[PDB]
């Protein structure tokens, strides 16, 4: 099933919203670099060989 | 005794490819020693497997 991807303009605190629901289900907030990297090692990355 | 004669260079022939299978035998003891060097085992293996 869907896990609920946001649409929206990005002026919010986004990541006071992922802390709020992070406390909401007491879980651990992380953030990551996924977007804008045009480059496959922070979304895959490629097999331990290089 | 022709027989013979062709059985000696038949024989020269194998002794031949037999160090030209060494030869080319040496040359993946270098490339896999190279590789592994490079990273251990070809790329541990994976590749080769």
């Amino acid at each position: 099933a869907p896990i609920l991807v946001l649409v929206g303009p990005p002026g919010v605190g986004k990541t006071s919203l992922g802390r709020s629901i992070a406390r909401s289900m007491n879980r651990k907030f992380h953030r990551i670099s996924l977007g804008g990297v045009r480059d496959e090692a922070e979304i895959r990355g490629h097999r331990r060989t290089y | 005794l022709e027989r013979f004669e062709l059985d000696k260079r038949v024989a020269q022939r194998v002794k031949e490819q037999m160090d030209t299978n060494q030869r080319e035998y040496y040359l993946r003891e270098q490339m896999k020693a190279i590789q592994k060097e490079l990273g251990g085992e070809d790329g541990l293996s994976d590749l080769e497997a």
